[PDB]
């Protein structure tokens, strides 16, 4: 069987990092779960890009923050916060695609 | 009377627009009358109460340019009911100024009749005490306080005021609040065509091509009245009149399709037939009219407070599933923080995607993957409405609901600023019949419009 | 010499509120500083650009009354960053007047420092030409035109201006736009406490109880800095700090949790640790601060047009299924009817219940049973935005979509009027670093507030 | 034999009849089908009331308009058009419960 991200994470969320960037934070329930996800090499830009309907090179960084058993995904907002046509000025409700993630482990 | 009378209705409400080609083709059919409804009570009480149009000035001016140029060029009267959306004095003056501008831009000169429908409060007060007011179905009993606290009060005129203006030679007739069929029916009736058939034809034409199929609120229709019935047609190959589309518009917005009441009588449709004819046209016959003691319907609205609102989406399934309780907890939190002890503050939520349209009557009890959360606060002052709306917004944004995993914020706002001050809120206060009297007579005034303004 | 420094953060943004009991319990801990963030760029560019608050005046006043009464009564400094939501000159003045009113009502006298953050356009023009401007990640290169067309331009101050005001004896420090951790860290740093610990503590405290769990934008938090770390606590038995909640707020709103840049240096968090201690508290250690050449972040916005919007639901499954094509056809109709010819007229739809929140990134491709249709038009003038929005609204209301059976109208509006004019629209225009210079030095000025005002 | 109303009706819709009343119009493609529905006596106030979550007595009238092969259902509006708290000022999107109707012939 596969392990869902939801079963492993305490926090799965989005927010702006300034008007030009969207960050996704995942904080894991335990260090062991964080290390097994990190070791698996399954949380890739290709995976995130496909979930968000963006090209992999649109994902700017995936940062593995060891002190907090956390991963931060950073991508460019394709609509600057507050620009005409925006959907989410604060960048606060863009996390849902991450909820479908399952790890093959 | 003799042979036929052709009525062109260009659009459902003046200002909604229409294809230029449809209007051109309609004019090639040589109408005897260009008539249009310019207003309605459907958009709600704000427009009458605040004296504002629900239609667009540029749209109204655009549509009227076509109509007035055509009417004046071909010696066809142009008749408009419920000028300016609601047909009170400010709505009538608003449309009158548009027409002056058209005459100055197109270098036209014509006579224009104005027919106000405003009713002074003293007349309504006196009629109430004299037993001459009757509430319509489900309408509360009228009170003196309701009269006094209303703003503009208007009466829906019938065919007779239009006829007097037309008989005096008016080339354009700009009526205040009016019974919709009367705009269309007044002229053919004074020329000898049957009152029942003319009023029924006016009813089906009242929204132009909404009576055709596929419908459009922005396309032309014509009724051709003869001595045995009337024929209905559109001027767009994409649209047709059918027995269903024409009968649908007999039913449209009425509480009994057999009996349509208005000022001076009731249309009795028990003996009607709708019959497809030609290609894409319908012939209607058998309509009749029963005169009744003459009474007028009054409309009025009153101010009830001020509104501030915000809109924002949520995409989180935990928040969505728990949303009803979250909103209750947010309201409790705000009441405590601002020490709100006012029963006159009203907070309303619309949860689009679950029950925003039907409320308690929505049969589906579960939302999908997304909600649009619309919040509005109505309070006695704009400042209070703003304060409550702002605190609900920021409290909901960061509310720590049970099992939350998306912990940086709960709401996707489309706009900066997130809060929108929408201003005064009105509610209907008068929707009642009044027995006709000399004091309620609608009198016309004709002015001569020229390219340089009104000329004495 | 004190071995600990206690910082009370009352609420996430000044004005968001907090339980009176939480603040009372926090004061019992005898803080050495009451500090709060009053502003943010997250609410979007309207607030800086138009000079307006995203918080509520009554809410800000309610919150400040607790804080200033407590600070003056206990000889505890009160430090506020990004006064008035955005921290430009009008926002600073707005918050300043609120404080004067509190002093009058509470019969208090105290010294207050004002630290403006406004930057004259000439300084930014000169810095651009001199090569002293750097764009942050993904920000467009700055141009002279963008500088000239912005309104208020502000620089985010660091600890140093706060420290100078505090050293001068100010009991209340009201700063303009400011780096959020600096509000909290300035005082302990000048008292000898570790820069890294103090700034990291300020970062975790920047939103008060958003760093606790369950979180709240409207609840209090305290950080206690000692010689080896800092401890975080809440004051609500329903909330607590955990290792995850405190670390999450280290990540909150940042592009790289290992390196948090600000004016004068970078917080290097590679060595940080989070340790649950006692009951519902967390001890944080290992934070390091590394100096960098001093630069300030500038913020600025420019007006791009004017907006009018409408909101309405649809409940019909045929309309919902075909909505995307319907909206394209409605826009085409309106453009032809109004003879539209300006690419600057932008019509935006949000279909709540389908893709209102995520747009083209929404993974779910099918709506449910209901949509909330939010439409907004941004145009070069308010009159054009109002006119296009009105025609889109009435055209969509009566559009004859394929296979339609609900033929009397397509939209459920919650409001009268249906259209809401929302006014000028701004977009960010400056989000760039500028090298420090004498001309960019922040000045403070102290005034003596009394119940009668500020003399002279 | 179960037969859906949707398969028989050309029009199924709501609109205000003034600010105080909501009307539901059902127009049939054929007189044959209209008469079969009418004579079946299955389109009752009880049926409609249950579909809309109202008491049977809330339904004011059901009017069988033979010249149009149409039936009109009349109810008061429980929120006057434009009142604070309204959901549908024009009364234009209140028809959906009727779409579930099935007759037994
Ligand atoms: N004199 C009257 N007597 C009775 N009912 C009237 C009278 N005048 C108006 N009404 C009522 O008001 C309605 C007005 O409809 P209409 O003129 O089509 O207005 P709208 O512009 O709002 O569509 C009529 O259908 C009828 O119910
Ligand atoms: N001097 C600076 N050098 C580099 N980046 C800066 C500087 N000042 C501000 N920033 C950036 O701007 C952000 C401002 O964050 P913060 O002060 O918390 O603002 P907000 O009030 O918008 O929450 C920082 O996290 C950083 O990304
Ligand atoms: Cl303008
Ligand atoms: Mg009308
Ligand atoms: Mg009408
Ligand atoms: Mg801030
Ligand atoms: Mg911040």
């Amino acid at each position: 069987m596969k392990q869902s991200l939801c079963s492993l994470a305490q926090v799965i969320r989005s927010k702006n990092a300034g008007p030009y960037e969207l960050v996704l934070d995942i904080l894991f329930k335990t260090r062991e779960d964080y290390q097994r996800v990190k070791r698996s090499e399954q949380l890739t830009p290709q995976l995130i890009a496909g979930l968000y309907n963006v090209k992999p090179d649109f994902i700017h960084r995936i940062i593995w923050f060891d002190p907090a058993n956390a991963v931060k995904i950073v991508m460019p907002r394709d609509i600057i916060s507050g620009n005409v046509g925006d959907n989410d000025v604060y960048g606060a409700q863009q996390h849902a695609p991450l909820l479908s993630i399952e790890f093959d482990f | 009377m003799a042979r036929t009378f052709k009525i062109l209705s260009p659009t459902a409400i003046l200002g909604y627009g229409f294809p230029e080609e449809s209007f051109r083709k309609a004019m090639e059919a040589s109408p005897d009358l260009i008539a249009v409804d310019a207003g309605s009570s459907d958009p709600g009480p704000h427009y009458l109460g605040a004296g504002k149009p629900f239609t667009d000035r540029a749209g109204v001016k655009r549509d009227l340019r076509y109509m007035i140029v055509a009417g004046v060029k071909n010696n066809i009267p142009v008749v408009i009911g419920t000028a300016g959306g609601s047909g009170a004095a400010p709505h009538l003056e608003w449309c009158r100024q548009i027409i002056h501008e058209i005459a100055q831009e197109e270098k036209l000169s014509f006579s224009m009749a104005l027919i106000p429908s405003d009713v002074d409060k003293a007349i309504v007060h006196q009629a109430l005490d004299n037993g001459k007011i009757t509430a319509l179905d489900f309408v509360p009993e009228l009170t003196h306080e309701a009269i006094e606290e209303s703003t503009y009060i208007v009466a829906q005129m019938g065919i007779e005021p239009f006829q007097r203006a037309l008989a005096a030679g008016a080339q354009v007739v700009l009526g205040g609040r009016a019974y919709d069929p009367a705009c269309f029916a007044a002229l053919p009736i004074m020329q000898g065509f049957d009152e029942g058939l003319a009023l029924h034809c006016g009813k089906i034409l009242e929204c132009a091509a909404i009576a055709a199929t596929p419908g459009s609120g922005s396309d032309c229709a014509m009724g051709i009245i003869d001595d045995s019935g009337f024929t209905l047609k559109a001027f767009n190959p994409k649209r047709k009149f059918t027995e269903t589309s024409a009968a649908a518009h007999t039913l449209y917005e009425k509480s009994d399709p057999y009996f349509l009441p208005g000022p001076g009588g009731v249309l009795n449709l028990k003996g009607c037939t709708f019959k497809a004819v030609n290609e894409g046209e319908v012939y209607v016959s058998g309509s009749r009219h029963e005169a009744t003691p003459y009474a007028l319907k009054l409309e009025g609205a009153r101010r009830v407070g001020f509104r501030c609102l915000t809109i924002a989406g949520t995409r989180d399934p935990i928040m969505i599933a728990g949303i009803d309780n979250i909103l209750e907890e947010v309201q409790t939190s705000v009441a405590r923080n601002l020490s709100l002890n006012d029963d006159s503050i009203r907070m309303t939520f619309h949860l689009y995607g679950k029950n925003g349209v039907m409320g308690n009557h929505e049969p589906m009890k579960t939302a999908g993957h997304e909600l649009g959360i619309l919040l509005d606060v109505v309070a006695p002052t704009q400042d209070i409405a703003n304060s409550v709306c702002s605190l609900v917004r920021s409290t909901l944004l960061h509310y720590g609901y049970e099992n939350r995993i998306a912990t940086a914020g709960n709401l996707a706002f489309p706009f900066s600023p997130s809060d929108i001050q929408s201003g005064p809120v009105y509610e209907f206060s008068i929707y009642h019949l009044i027995e006709a009297s000399d004091a309620l007579r609608f009198d016309f005034h004709i002015e001569q419009v020229t390219p340089e303004g009104v000329q004495a």
